[PDB]
């Protein structure tokens, strides 16, 4: 009988869910993200498509940052992804109450994990239709993660998520096979802003502005902050040089 | 429209509440035509085998080509219409292709059309959705229930028949009237010219048509209505 | 009328679809997986699938640690794995510090048979998508294997299987328990058992497996570790010197 | 059959549209604000003559320069009632004052939006929202005498000369030219019931009609039956001269 | 139209959208028409007031939240006081907690965490009213724009309403000219009547029917009503 | 518990709930009373189809809540309890706290404001009972009777029905009966309410219930017996004119 796509709990007759399917294709109607692992960090990367000239330049902030060193951006919905980010923040300052110091990137990962799976168990509540980037630099080494509708989340070397994520991950395998030893955090700055102009042949059609965070030991010394002054606009020339 | 260069609506849209005299506009419109009009009942495009209804859809537009500037009726197109999706009947795949028929016969590779097409029906919940985009229907017009000013003119056109006596107000019987569908108001000057027989009166009086307002609406209130009673399904 | 498909209620069958469906989607990784116990332990294998270059290997794993005298083992989505592993670990730490001592291995997946059912009884939530396998020696049955299940009716078995592949595997298993007569593998040492059930795994799924291929779980007496990349590795080439 | 929180294409709500087509289905409200006064009528509606005037009263007090009528269903006019003379009370406790007419009026549309099943954050129960049309009147010391109306949608509107329920159409067209800023008290009671013998059903006595009136001095004020019938005879006056 | 899922907020539709979000968005389209624009150190907002008869008055379409901040009514009028409450209570809660006035940009991920509860969990609803946040503080003047699917974005300017996005035009060709005017809150909010002027279709902006509320550094947020705004028609 | 409201406007205005609650008092017993100078009467059928119920053990059909001031429903015999009840806790606790007794008009509005409640409050239904509540004010001879209708509307009758029939006995007391020049008497009085009866129970003695309500706190029923002499005189009196 029809109906097993009206409610959440109701399970497919082939083993799917019709509602965590259809939140994976409200990813790919966002603006797009990506990011990049080093080995003393990890640089995040999106772009912003602007609408009209009505928007003022680096007001919106769409990597937003959860505690100090665990950076966070969304591609798809915009209040699924700041519920995300607000609930992550009550994650991480219940944690540093009782467990003093603050929670590393995979265990952080446990807490979105939960959190959205409960949403897909009961019909009161829906699931979320944003895919979460996640990392920074915990107490060994660093990780990454990228949070899936359905929940599902693994160690991600680099990921790509939005309307160019075909061609936004293509580009991912290629940084990975040019540094196999390991990638430098200042390098991976300006790479980061070429895999967004590489996939910009699908947003073309609009205007575009590039806003890069990135965190490490190397510099901030465990500080996730955005890219500011001529370190930002020398990562454009670098990157557009090529086209 | 030649001068202006545009293109005129090829389909409308009528579909109401059932009751306010849908198929009367659409007799309305082949009296002023004075061409070949075709009314096609929902039940006739189904036939007793499987695939024959594809053979009924290409019967009608094959009439467009032979005479020119004619009018095709649909009534009652929600047994037609189809997205009744599959899954736990087996047997709704047989509806659905008579759309699938028609919507190429419509809108095809070949963009071949010359007449107006007519689509009726009085459950718009059910209909496909992509049956309601346009392209193939421009003109959307949605009957609603006439105000105290549009019941007004509905005992007005109905005051010419029967008999009324001088010097009654029809405003003061369509007011205490509540909202309803026009199926029901030619009911009240129907059974007003009733009451004359067993009250033993001459013509119908103001008197009559009070009693009308509590045996009409009032006495029928069980069942055997619409009144806005389905708004989907 | 239709809707005994859609929640979980008596049907005119005598049956319950959405237990039926929740089958068909532990496989949805498909992942085989299989564990046979020795004399003094159990040891588990399962296959390590990474499809993305992306994903870190060490990151990605399929067995959860609960507590260091119980293993786990899980055939399904992470993130309905996940789910019943922070949650089994809240039970289980639960035990020692109520009872004051540690849980054995079929009380675990007695309380998640249980916990499993109000997934299923209850018609506001859904069961889970996940068979959770548990890997435990205690301290009176000694080895021991208990598989779980969406229905919430828990089961011991000599050696367990999961898969598309099971119905191969567990009959390649069963010709050498019958022949032997034997309830154990009668290998007192721990690196004996995992060369034997790699032999029977090849055979029966019909290919090679490499370092990153599998992932191998040891479960001791009062320890539980995971063996990583080198520790699998050093195994495979002792088999084809060998054998 | 669905929630009473499900929205509409047309990018208003179910429920309460509905709501706003019922007040049609009830007596007939008409009231005028004058700058010395407002006027207020219902239409008691009585179905069969053993009905007893003094027993629908459709016309209630909320203070005593401030008072409202009822159209339409009754049913969910009672429990405005309660809370209008509620909040409009207990605002003469904690300010020492009267509550304002347009402040009294905010609190209560605020009730039609209470419908819900299972709110969170805090408990508000109501199955349907309130189906009855409120004409909000009274005096204060600084904008006037002011004549709102409560509607099922949760708005107000400030109104000269206001006619609800099945007067909506009819009778509100003729309110728009028999209006003016300096229109007296006294030729203000005849006006209305002046519209109030044509929209009648049956013939305009003191019996089918109850009316009042909010002044400044006196404030909210009922008219007796003796004084109701005193404008009567001045009626026939006023329909027949030249 | 009419179809899919209209029953719940919960449920995702096929194409990767919300009806009941989208349906909200229908609200504001078809809602009381306002403009408005900032400058650096001022911001200005322009309202045309409606109401349903002539004898009747004009509800305000700007509520003052506080001394250096306020919004505007669009869409549904009253679902404004709902987040307009929530709003008040979380200026005063940072003035008796942190004594800190609330910043503009601070104040819309506020009002977003507010209506994602209700999209997200049954029982709730987005609310469709459309809402513009002004203000002032030590970094300068700020202007949002408050939709029920949640996007917040600070302009320069924008208008919500019937047909308020064909006014858009007026402010992209004039969006160098008013961002360089500073401490002249004369000529700025003549950018605005301008602006809106444009959107105008069936009748001109009048003594009642034009509500202008400017906030800046040295002149605080003011609502002028009434023959306040004569001077600038 | 149950928070799913099952009140729901009709397109047209109207209440599902509210509108099909009013037909389970037109297919109960017909309750109809009337009011005199210093007397009230009111009067109750009983069902016909079963037999063998024993009168005493039998709970009437008008209901006492307090002394001076009584209740009598019709429609659903089930529903109608629920109202009982609460109406005679009220009748005690206003009481208790303002230190009066209950009127006929505050019993009235407590009786139509609790069925108010439960149409406003989603997860409950209303209430299919019609009940008419009669009596006398403390200190006042003047009887009132006030009718309360499911939808939650009251208001004041001298002579009205509810139940089967009503449109029958309606009309019977439109043209009898005057509202201007009520009996002055309590024979008249009863006799009024048994002629109503007869065009509903039909022949009948053991289903006709007349209770009799008097000022000064006095409340007498009408015994078998005692109905069935007027029952006689009345017989004479119709078939002969």
């Amino acid at each position: 009988g029809t109906g097993y796509d009206l409610s959440n709990s109701v399970f497919s007759p082939d083993g799917r869910n019709f509602q965590v399917e259809y939140a994976v294709k409200a990813v790919e109607n966002g603006t797009t993200s990506i990011g990049i692992k080093c080995n003393d960090g990890v640089v995040f990367a999106v772009e912003k498509l602007i609408t009209s000239k009505l928007l003022v330049p680096q007001k919106n902030v769409k990597i937003q940052v959860v505690d100090r060193h665990i950076g966070c951006v969304y591609s798809g919905l915009i209040p699924d992804g700041r519920h995300l980010v607000n609930r992550g923040r009550e994650e991480a300052a219940s944690f540093k109450k009782l467990y003093k110091t603050p929670i590393p990137i995979p265990a952080f990962a446990d807490r979105l994990g939960q959190y959205v799976q409960a949403h897909t168990l009961y019909n009161s509540v829906r699931p979320f239709g944003v895919s979460t980037i996640f990392g920074g630099v915990d107490k060994n080494g660093a990780h990454l993660y990228m949070l899936e509708p359905s929940g599902s989340y693994w160690g991600y070397k680099g990921a790509a998520t939005g309307k160019g994520r075909q061609s936004a991950k293509a580009e991912l395998e290629k940084l990975v096979d040019h540094h196999p030893e390991g990638l430098s955090a200042r390098e991976a700055v300006k790479q980061a802003a070429k895999i967004i102009y590489l996939a910009h042949e699908d947003n073309k059609e609009k205007d575009f502005e590039l806003e890069i965070s990135w965190c490490s030991l190397s510099e901030t010394n465990g500080l996730h902050k955005f890219v500011k002054g001529d370190l930002l606009q020398e990562a454009i020339d670098f990157a557009q040089k090529e086209i | 429209f030649a001068t202006l260069g545009i293109d005129p609506p090829k389909g409308i849209l009528l579909y109401g509440p059932p009751g306010t005299g849908k198929t009367l506009c659409a007799r309305a419109v082949a009296n002023r035509t004075d061409a070949t009009f075709i009314r096609v009942i929902g039940s006739e495009l189904v036939q007793k085998y499987v695939g024959e209804g594809a053979r009924m859809v290409r019967e009608l537009f094959e009439m467009a080509r032979t005479k020119k500037a004619c009018i095709i009726f649909f009534d009652e197109i929600d047994a037609v219409g189809g997205a009744r999706f599959d899954d736990g009947a087996g047997g709704d795949n047989e509806v659905q292709r008579t759309m699938l028929e028609l919507i190429t016969q419509l809108d095809g590779f070949d963009p071949r059309g010359n007449i107006k097409v007519m689509f009726a029906t009085n459950r718009p919940n059910t209909l496909d959705p992509a049956l309601l985009r346009p392209g193939r229907i421009d003109r959307k017009v949605e009957f609603s229930l006439p105000d105290l000013e549009g019941r007004a003119n509905i005992f007005r056109i109905h005051s010419k028949s029967m008999s009324v006596e001088r010097g009654i107000r029809w405003e003061l019987i369509s007011r205490l009237c509540p909202n309803s569908t026009g199926a029901e108001l030619r009911s009240v000057c129907t059974e007003a010219g009733m009451f004359a027989i067993r009250a033993r009166r001459k013509v119908a009086t103001e008197k009559d048509f009070l009693k009308a307002v509590d045996k009409v609406i009032s006495g029928y209130k069980k069942f055997s209505s619409t009144s806005r009673y389905m708004q989907y399904n | 009328a239709g809707y005994d498909r859609h929640i979980t209620i008596f049907s005119p069958e005598g049956r319950l679809y959405q237990v039926e469906y929740a089958f068909k989607a532990t496989n949805q990784t498909n992942i085989n997986s299989l564990a046979v116990r020795g004399k003094d332990c159990t040891v588990v294998i399962s296959q390590k699938k990474v499809p993305d270059k992306l994903l870190d290997p060490t990151t990605v794993s399929y067995i959860f640690c609960i507590s260091r005298t119980i293993g786990m083992v899980v055939n399904g989505p992470i993130p309905d794995a996940r789910n019943a592993a922070l949650r089994a670990k809240a039970e289980a730490a639960e035990f020692r510090y109520k009872y004051g001592y540690d849980m054995p291995c079929d009380v675990l997946a007695k309380r998640m048979a249980n916990l499993s059912q109000i997934y299923t009884q209850r018609a506001y939530m859904r069961p889970l998508g996940v068979i959770l396998t548990f890997v435990s020696v205690d301290e009176e049955l000694g080895p021991s294997i208990y598989k779980t299940d969406p229905a919430g009716y828990y089961v011991g078995y000599k050696a367990t299987a999961t898969g598309p592949k099971q119905q191969e595997i567990t009959t390649n298993l069963e010709n050498h328990f019958k022949k032997s007569k034997i309830d154990h593998i009668n290998e007192e040492s721990w690196e004996k058992v995992v060369e034997f059930a790699i032999t029977h795994m090849i055979d029966a799924l019909g290919t090679e497996f490499s370092k990153n291929d599998l992932e191998v779980g040891v479960a001791t007496k009062d320890k539980f570790f995971t063996l990583s990349a080198e520790n699998i590795e050093e195994r495979l080439v002792a088999i084809a010197e060998q054998d | 059959d669905r929630g009473v929180s499900t929205f509409s294409p047309e990018g208003r709500l179910f429920q309460v549209e509905y709501s706003l087509e019922a007040i049609k289905l009830g007596s007939t409200a008409i009231g005028i604000a004058t700058k010395e006064g407002v006027v207020l009528g219902v239409e008691k509606r009585a179905t069969s003559p053993l009905l007893e005037s003094d027993s629908i009263e459709k016309i209630v007090e909320i203070d005593r320069h401030i008072g409202c009528a009822m159209s339409g269903l009754t049913a969910d006019a009672r429990s405005m009632i309660e809370h209008a003379r509620t909040a409009a009370v207990t605002h003469n406790l904690y300010y020492d004052e009267d509550i304002n007419v347009e402040s009294l009026t905010q609190s209560v549309c605020d009730l039609a939006l209470r419908f819900g099943e299972g709110a969170s954050g805090e408990e508000r129960l109501m199955s349907r929202p309130f189906g009855v049309a409120l004409l909000i009147a009274g005096h204060d010391a600084d904008d006037g005498y002011q004549l709102f109306h409560a509607e099922p949608s949760g708005t107000f509107y400030r109104y000269n000369a206001k006619a609800i329920g099945s007067g909506s159409e009819g009778a509100q067209a003729e309110l728009l030219n028999e209006w003016h800023s300096s229109l007296t008290l006294k030729e203000a009671e005849l006006l209305v019931l002046k519209i109030l013998k044509q929209v009648m059903e049956e013939k305009l006595d003191e019996n089918n009609a109850q009316l009042s009136c909010i002044t400044k001095q006196d404030g909210f004020k009922i008219y007796d039956n003796e004084k109701t019938a005193e404008l009567i005879k001045e009626l026939k006056e006023k329909e027949a001269a030249e | 139209f009419r179809n899919n899922y209209d029953g719940d907020t919960v449920t995702f539709s096929p194409t990767g959208r919300l009806f009941q979000v989208e349906y909200a968005l229908e609200a504001i389209k078809q809602g009381s028409v306002t403009v408005g624009l900032r400058s650096n150190t001022h911001a200005v907002l322009v309202a045309l007031k409606r109401n349903a008869d002539e004898l009747s008055s004009y509800q305000k379409k700007i509520i003052k939240c506080d001394e250096h901040m306020g919004l505007s009514l669009a869409g549904l009028a009253p679902d404004a006081r709902v987040l307009s409450n929530y709003l008040r209570q979380q200026c005063n809660y940072s003035s008796l907690v942190f004594n800190r006035k609330l910043a503009v940009e601070r104040a819309g991920h506020l009002l977003c965490d507010k209506a994602q509860k209700n999209t997200q969990s049954y029982g709730g609803r987005p609310y469709g009213v459309g809402l513009l946040i002004i203000g002032y503080d030590k970094s300068g003047a700020h202007l949002l724009e408050f939709q029920p699917s949640g996007n917040v974005t600070e302009l320069y300017g924008t208008a919500i309403g019937a047909r308020s996005q064909g006014a858009k035009t007026y402010l992209e060709r004039t969006l160098d000219t008013f961002i360089k005017i500073d401490g002249n809150p004369d000529e700025l909010i003549k950018a605005g009547v301008e602006a809106i002027s444009q959107s105008l279709r069936d009748e001109s902006l009048t003594v009642d029917n034009l509500s202008i509320a400017i906030v800046g550094k040295d002149t605080p947020f003011t609502i002028y009503d009434g023959e306040a705004v004569a001077k600038y028609i | 518990g149950y928070d799913r409201a099952l009140s729901i406007f009709s397109p047209d205005g109207h209440i599902f709930q509210v509108e099909y609650a009013l037909e389970a008092v037109k297919r109960g017993t017909c309750a109809v009373g009337v009011k005199g100078k210093n007397c009230v009467v009111l009067g109750c059928e009983r069902r016909s189809t079963l037999k063998l119920q024993d009168t005493r053990i039998t709970p009437s059909k008008v209901s006492k809540i307090d002394s001076h001031v009584v209740l009598s429903f019709s429609g659903l015999n089930a529903d109608s309890r629920i109202l009982i009840e609460k109406a005679r806790v009220e009748a005690q606790s206003h009481r208790l706290t303002l230190e009066d007794p209950v009127t006929v008009e505050y019993l009235t509005r407590y009786v139509a404001g609790v069925q108010q409640r439960y149409t406003q409050s989603g997860g409950v239904r209303p209430f299919g009972v019609s009940t008419l509540i009669a009596g006398f004010d403390p200190r006042d001879d003047e009887p009132k009777l006030y009718q309360t209708e499911p939808s939650g509307i009251y208001s004041s009758w001298s002579a009205q029905t509810i139940g089967r029939n009503s449109k029958t006995v309606r009309e019977f007391l439109e043209k009898n009966y005057d509202r201007k020049e009520p009996p002055a008497t309590v024979e008249e009085c009863v006799k009024l309410t048994v002629r109503s009866l007869l065009e509903v129970v039909q022949t009948g003695a053991k289903n006709i219930e007349i209770t009799v309500v008097k000022p000064d706190s006095d409340i007498v029923a009408l015994s078998s017996e005692e109905i069935n002499q007027y029952v006689t005189q009345i017989e004479q009196e119709k078939q002969e004119q």
